């Protein structure tokens, strides 16, 4: 796999697609 | 956090597997 | 607003757009 | 869970919060 | 809810999730 | 181009892409 | 509509035009 | 408008909803 | 049809648009 | 990692996220 | 090919790479 | 090439098209 630059929406997206049904927590800084 | 190091910088498939549940 | 089916990534992508910054967890088994 | 309220069923924006941190 | 910073096709997905069976219009600056 | 099923979020983010500066309707429900 | 011409059916994205401003 | 208040600066859903049919 | 400016999965997302059925292949610089 | 349906633009989307730079082909007629 | 093989059926994100170029 | 046209400038979908199989 390829090193990724994700921002917004789109590192959410990945950790769909990398997490799959285990699901994932997004945690932005503050 | 990863939020910022994805977007600010780069990062990897493997360090995002890390926020799976 | 509305209510929808909200499926998948299009899920994530709304949770994304409902949380922001708080994050939020996404934890299809429940 | 989110799958049940959301996808399998409807759900609203509001209830979309619940799942916010 | 949070507020968003929604660019290009982002905004119009927002519209999406927000408007839901009502649909929306889109209009951008010229 | 081709002719495919473009349905919700996917259909308005066709809308975007096609119309783009013009804008565009959504209007699901005629 | 729109959704019975692009999605229930198919549509090219030139018919997709014609929900254009 | 609101396609340039929301990528320029910050929109809210509350904003985005005046823009539903 | 208007010009667009896509980067990072937008493109693939309208090279997807546009080449349905066909595919399309995606060959960025480096 | 997971194994998951992966379908239309979901599918590219998934082929940019893994091959990012090395590209891909989406070729669904096989 | 990648519709059967991920879509039609499942696959890993290690098999989608069988797609990059 | 394209993949830096259409994000650095623009791009037309008639460019695009030219990168279908
Ligand atoms: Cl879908
Ligand atoms: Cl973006
Ligand atoms: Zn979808
Ligand atoms: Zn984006």
């Amino acid at each position: 796999f390829v090193n990724q630059h994700l921002c917004g929406s789109h590192l959410v997206e990945a950790l769909y697609l990398v997490c799959g049904e285990r699901g994932f927590f997004y945690t932005p800084k503050t | 956090g990863i939020v910022e190091q994805c977007c600010t910088s780069i990062c990897s498939l493997y360090q995002l597997e890390n926020y799976c549940n």
